[PDB]
């Protein structure tokens, strides 16, 4: 039937674009490398080129070398073995100091010291990270948008394995380092605390997850739907209003009886999915600190 | 019985009550005041104020865009009111392609094109574009181009893409009088020997308006070339079959 | 009322059914047929809904609540009380729901537009149908579908994983989850870079799409630009509930167990399944 603009018809070359005037600093900067035709059928076929300053190698070492931790430690428990590595490799897992050690760091490393030592790499690569993410919008005199918004993430993470273990007592209030482990931290949590269903920290938080699907969902359908009046030049759209602008407006007003801006659909946008981690985060973190059962607590507090 | 977590969740409301007004008064720059279906302000305008002005500096000296300002369509609207009392369709006075109403409605933009990151034309066809070319799926220029109604229109001569995102955003159509019309990458449904467009009927391609240049589209040309097309898909529904 | 630019896009036509008989607007909202069809269906099923309410014996909105007949009861109908409350607003729901789409397909028509959003919106109608009417269906009672109660379904959800041990280990769960944390994180990442360009650093002008694929370049050496964000969010929200209805329709009509036990498949597999240590050794 009629084109539907999901996948890209004829695909276009021209000299890849290096990104000259503006601040980025090209000392830093690789070169461009292939093109995808892969990915062109979908999207930009241009790979490359990387920024890498030193806040992005201190990353990218400190992001291996909590990887590697939790590798080696994973061969050790496969008794060195290919084939057990293999075999388990969704089952080993790197674990926090038991609870009768505190918030020590004399915990042996064999019993939870190189959980503490991964844990500080890890520390390390999310934090110069989110510096990265501040540095390359200044560069470009773009807004910090990015920055804040990764804010949120870091926040929940932070919870997860350094706030409320503080606030705890121990390390062992921490998450594990393997991919069914962690999992089993997860339904764990709530069973400890009486049904996170009650946490309505966590029904906000699931409400905004939805949401999100909902809204993106929303916005990419609209977008395709008026991009035949190049719908996705959004910013233009936003310095001189098309048609694009309009006729999205008004199916939304036609339909449920208000609407966005060109802008405005981009603020909606940033806020539904930031408040997913804002809200987890909160709720986790009065979990067993201040509330640690929520469905009693749920009782005598409303519902 | 009023706990720190019972003192955060009703924190938490308020401010999502805050942050929702706030959310809703950002998109009420384009469009208000709501009016009346005869131009003037509407009395019941929502429980919403309108937001206090703010600009954006166009780049390359492009001037200042504040809004909310005042609108103005800027164009005139060739419909009229059929009704007594509002929430009625309006009537097309002419001829509602041409015109530029319903589905085929455009939009008063600046008269310019738009300017990638350096300053030059965001929009240039191939012929101009100094290292473009075509590098994967069926190659439409030479492909003979096809309407609604099944007859043929004219033949794509060249390809008019977009410098910094490397995308192709409209094939040019030769006529069979040899003049050229630009048709919108959207529309079109590239095949191995031809090029199909549901849109219009192979005699309403002369209707598509026109360029003031060969190698620039601006703004108000992008938005009377497209909603013109679109609008086919209504008014040039009598040729249709099948 | 109007938007001020709205008045010449409100003409005739685009209906699927009625013609003119229904095409016209109350307010912001346009009618057409299935306007009138959406007003019937959602409002009969409220008004069961606080009929079920006079029944249950309270008006309070967090407590009022509507389940399914019970398992015994099968798939056929029950009597109001008993469960045909719920299969009739259950009916009426998924009349509404319809409706609804089959509107956005007439605006979408006579502004012009593609039809994309309704096609999106199919997905949200085929995943609560997954859960009260395919699913059921193939297990034998409309008591394997949800009720209708702020805090009662959420127990149902609970009960329902329960059954299977950890519902985490639910493989589709797994892609599910994968996709619905990739959705948010591609939504906040393309609210952000817009808003940067639109919204730069004091004293500077407007960014341009440009900035927008540089950015993320230098982030991530990447960009899958300004057409390729907008095709990727939807499919990532699409593709989330897609895998959900996928999750919930094979547990419990093709699959039994506690959902780790699928895990096994590699585990146990016999040429390193008799090795000496690890985990499973
Ligand atoms: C998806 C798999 C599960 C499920 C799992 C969960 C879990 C887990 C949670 C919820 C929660 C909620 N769910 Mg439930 N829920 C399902 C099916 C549904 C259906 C449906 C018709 O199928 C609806 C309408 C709801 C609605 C809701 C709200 C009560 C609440 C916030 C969701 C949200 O923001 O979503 C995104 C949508 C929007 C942001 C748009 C606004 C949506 C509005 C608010 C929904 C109105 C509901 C209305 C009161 C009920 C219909 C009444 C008629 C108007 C008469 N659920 C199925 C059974 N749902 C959370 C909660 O706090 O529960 C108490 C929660 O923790
Ligand atoms: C049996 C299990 C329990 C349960 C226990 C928990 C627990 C425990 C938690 C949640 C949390 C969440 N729950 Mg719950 N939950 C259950 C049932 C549900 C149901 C359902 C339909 O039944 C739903 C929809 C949800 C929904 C959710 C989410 C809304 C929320 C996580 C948000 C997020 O984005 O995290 C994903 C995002 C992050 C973790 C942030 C990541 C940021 C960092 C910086 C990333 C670093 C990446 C690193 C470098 C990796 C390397 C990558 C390479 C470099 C590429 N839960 C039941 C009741 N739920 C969380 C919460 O906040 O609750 C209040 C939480 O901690
Ligand atoms: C303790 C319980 C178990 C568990 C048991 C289950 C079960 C059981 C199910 C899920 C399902 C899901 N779970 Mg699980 N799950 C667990 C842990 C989690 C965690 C987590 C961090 O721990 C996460 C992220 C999730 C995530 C999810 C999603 C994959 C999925 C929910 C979304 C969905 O299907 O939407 C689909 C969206 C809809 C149904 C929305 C439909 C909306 C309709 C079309 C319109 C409504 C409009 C409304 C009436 C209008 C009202 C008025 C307006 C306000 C104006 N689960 C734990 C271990 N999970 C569900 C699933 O896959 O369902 C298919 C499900 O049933
Ligand atoms: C607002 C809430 C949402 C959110 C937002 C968000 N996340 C963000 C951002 C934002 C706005 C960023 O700016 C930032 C970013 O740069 O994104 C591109 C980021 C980011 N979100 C990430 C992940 C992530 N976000 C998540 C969630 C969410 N992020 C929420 C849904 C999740 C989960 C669990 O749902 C994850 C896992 C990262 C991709 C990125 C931050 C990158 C970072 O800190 O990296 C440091 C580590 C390294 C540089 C390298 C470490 C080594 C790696 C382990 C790879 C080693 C590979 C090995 C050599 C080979 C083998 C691999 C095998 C699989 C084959
Ligand atoms: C597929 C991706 C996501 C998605 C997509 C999507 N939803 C959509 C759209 C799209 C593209 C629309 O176009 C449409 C819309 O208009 O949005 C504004 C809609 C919409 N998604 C909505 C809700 C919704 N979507 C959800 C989910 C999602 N929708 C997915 C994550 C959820 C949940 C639980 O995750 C909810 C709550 C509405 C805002 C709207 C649909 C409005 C509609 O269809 O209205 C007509 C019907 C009524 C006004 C009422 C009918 C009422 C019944 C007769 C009685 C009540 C019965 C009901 C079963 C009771 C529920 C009890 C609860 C306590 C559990
Ligand atoms: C770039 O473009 C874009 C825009 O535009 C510029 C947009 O606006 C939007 C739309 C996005 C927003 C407006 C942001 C806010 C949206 C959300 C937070 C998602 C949640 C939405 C809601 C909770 C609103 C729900 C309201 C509904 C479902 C309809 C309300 C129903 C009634 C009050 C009555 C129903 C109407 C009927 C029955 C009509 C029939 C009338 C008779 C009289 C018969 C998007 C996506 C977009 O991308
Ligand atoms: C081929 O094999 C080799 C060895 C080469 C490999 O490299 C193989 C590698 C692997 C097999 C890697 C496998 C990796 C995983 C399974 C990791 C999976 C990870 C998760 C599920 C993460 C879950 C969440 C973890 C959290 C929440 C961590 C929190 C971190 C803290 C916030 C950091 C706090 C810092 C502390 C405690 C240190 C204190 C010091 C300071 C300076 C603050
Ligand atoms: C009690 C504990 C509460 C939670 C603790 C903090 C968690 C981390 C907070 C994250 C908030 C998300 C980012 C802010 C919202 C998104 C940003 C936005 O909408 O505008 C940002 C704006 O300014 C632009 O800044 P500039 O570029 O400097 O002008
Ligand atoms: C019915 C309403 C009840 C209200 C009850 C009290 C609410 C209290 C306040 C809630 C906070 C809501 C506003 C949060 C958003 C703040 C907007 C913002 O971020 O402003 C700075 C912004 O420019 C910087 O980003 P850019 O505009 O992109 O530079
Ligand atoms: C030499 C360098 C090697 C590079 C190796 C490739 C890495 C692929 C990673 C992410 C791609 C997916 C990006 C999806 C998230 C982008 C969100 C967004 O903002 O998209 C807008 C677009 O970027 C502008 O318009
Ligand atoms: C998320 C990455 C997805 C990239 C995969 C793209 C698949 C290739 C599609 C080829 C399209 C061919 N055709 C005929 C539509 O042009
Ligand atoms: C200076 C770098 C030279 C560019 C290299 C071009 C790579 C070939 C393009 C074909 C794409 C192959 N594939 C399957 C990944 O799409
Ligand atoms: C530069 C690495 C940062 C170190 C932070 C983590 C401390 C690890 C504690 C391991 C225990 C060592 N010891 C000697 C007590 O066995
Ligand atoms: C930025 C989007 C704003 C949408 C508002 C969403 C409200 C949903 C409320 C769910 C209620 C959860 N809980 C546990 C507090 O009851
Ligand atoms: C918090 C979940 C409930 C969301 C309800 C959706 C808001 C109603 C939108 C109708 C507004 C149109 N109206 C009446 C102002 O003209
Ligand atoms: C809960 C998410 C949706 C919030 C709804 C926000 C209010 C919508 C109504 C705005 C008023 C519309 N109006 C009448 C000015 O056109
Ligand atoms: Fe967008």
């Amino acid at each position: 039937a009629e084109y539907q603009n999901i996948f890209t018809q004829v695909q276009v070359r021209g000299p890849a674009d290096l990104c000259m005037t503006e601040d980025v600093n090209l000392a830093n900067r690789s070169g461009v490398g292939p093109f995808s035709t892969l990915l062109g059928w979908f999207g930009n076929a241009q790979l490359g080129p990387i920024y890498l300053g030193s806040l992005g190698v201190l990353s990218l070492f400190s992001g291996l070398m909590w990887f590697f931790t939790i590798g080696i430690w994973f061969w050790y428990q496969a008794g060195w073995n290919p084939a057990v590595f293999l075999r388990d490799l969704f089952f080993f897992s790197l674990e926090p100091p038991a609870p009768e050690y505190g918030l020590s760091f004399a915990a042996p490393l064999k019993e939870g010291g190189l959980w503490l030592i991964a844990s500080f790499f890890m520390f390390v690569a999310v934090w110069s990270w989110w510096g990265r993410t501040y540095l390359r919008a200044q560069a470009l005199g773009m807004g910090k948008h990015t920055a804040w918004a990764f804010l949120s993430a870091i926040w929940l993470w932070m919870v997860l394995g350094f706030i409320r273990p503080i606030l705890m007592g121990s390390w062992s209030e921490a998450v594990p380092y393997g991919i069914f482990s962690h999992l089993d931290w997860t339904n764990n949590f709530s069973l400890v605390h009486g049904n996170l269903f009650y946490n309505p920290f966590h029904g906000l938080s699931i409400a905004f997850l939805y949401g999100s699907a909902l809204l993106f969902a929303m916005h990419g359908a609209t977008i395709l739907a008026v991009s035949r009046f190049g719908g996705e030049r959004e910013l233009e759209q936003i310095a001189d209003r098309g048609t694009a602008a309009e006729r999205a407006a008004l199916f939304w007003r036609w339909t449920m009886g208000f609407n966005a801006t060109m802008e405005g659909i981009h603020r909606w946008a940033i806020w539904m999915a930031v408040l997913v981690t804002l809200t987890g985060g909160i709720g986790i973190l009065l979990s067993g600190t201040v509330v640690d059962n929520w469905y009693v607590w749920g009782q005598n507090h409303g519902m | 019985n009023f706990d720190l977590a019972s003192l955060a969740i009703y924190s938490f409301w308020i401010f999502l009550a805050g942050l929702i007004y706030y959310l809703q008064t950002e998109n009420m720059r384009e469009g208000y005041p709501l009016e009346n279906e005869d131009g003037t302000p509407a009395a019941n305008q929502g429980p919403f104020p309108l937001p206090k002005p703010k600009t954006f500096i166009l780049p390359h000296g492009r001037g200042t865009l504040t809004v909310p300002g005042p609108e103005s369509e800027d164009r005139p609207i060739a419909l009229a009111r059929t009704a007594v009392s509002e929430g009625f369709p309006h009537a097309p006075t002419g001829d509602p392609m041409k015109d530029g109403v319903g589905p085929a409605s455009w939009v008063a933009r600046r008269d310019l094109p738009e300017l990638d990151g350096h300053g030059h034309n965001k929009i240039k066809p191939m012929k101009a574009a100094a290292g473009f070319h075509v590098s994967a799926g069926k190659n439409p220029i030479g492909l003979p181009v096809r309407g609604c109604d099944l007859e043929i229109a004219g033949k794509v001569v060249d390809i008019w893409v977009d410098i910094p995102e490397q995308m192709a955003r409209f094939l040019e159509v030769e006529l069979k009088d040899g003049s050229t019309r630009l048709l919108p990458m959207q529309m079109v449904k590239v095949q191995s020997n031809r090029v199909h467009v549901n849109a219009l009927s192979s005699d309403l391609f002369a209707g598509i308006p026109t360029i003031k240049s060969p190698t620039e589209v601006t703004l108000l040309e992008e938005d009377k070339i497209c909603g013109y097309v679109a609008g086919g898909l209504m008014y040039a529904a009598p040729k249709r079959k099948s | 009322a109007l938007l001020s630019f709205e008045r010449k896009y409100r003409v005739p036509g685009g209906t699927l059914v009625g013609g003119n008989l229904f095409d016209f607007w109350v307010g912001p909202f346009y009618v057409g047929f299935f306007g009138v069809a959406t007003f019937f269906f959602a409002a009969l099923g409220i008004i069961l809904i606080a009929w079920s309410a006079v029944l249950q014996g309270t008006w309070n909105p967090q407590l009022i609540s509507v389940y399914p007949p019970a398992l015994e009861y099968g798939l056929g109908g029950a009597p109001l009380a008993k469960g045909g409350l719920w299969q009739i607003i259950t009916i009426c729901a998924t009349g509404a729901f319809v409706s609804w789409a089959l509107r956005e397909v007439e605006i979408c028509r006579k502004l012009g537009i593609g039809y994309h959003i309704p096609f999106a919106f199919a997905f949200a109608i085929l995943a609560y149908l997954t859960l009260v009417l395919f699913r059921p269906v193939m297990m034998g009672a409309w008591g394997y579908a949800f009720p209708y109660g702020i805090w009662t379904h959420l127990d149902w959800v609970s009960n329902t994983g329960y059954t299977y041990g950890n519902f985490h280990y639910n493989p589709a769960h797994m892609i599910a989850i994968t996709f619905f944390f990739t959705n948010a994180l591609a939504l906040a990442l393309h609210g952000a870079l817009v808003l940067s360009a639109a919204n730069p650093e004091k004293g500077k002008e407007m960014r341009t799409p440009d900035h927008e694929d540089c950015f993320f370049r230098d982030l991530v050496g990447y960009s899958i630009g300004t057409l390729g964000i907008h095709r990727l969010g939807l499919l990532l929200s699409l593709s989330a509930v897609f895998f959900s209805a996928l999750c919930m329709i094979i547990t419990g009509t093709i699959w039994f167990d506690q959902w780790v036990d699928w895990w096994q498949w590699w585990v146990k597999l016999p040429w390193w399944a008799n090795i000496p240590g690890g985990i499973n050794g």
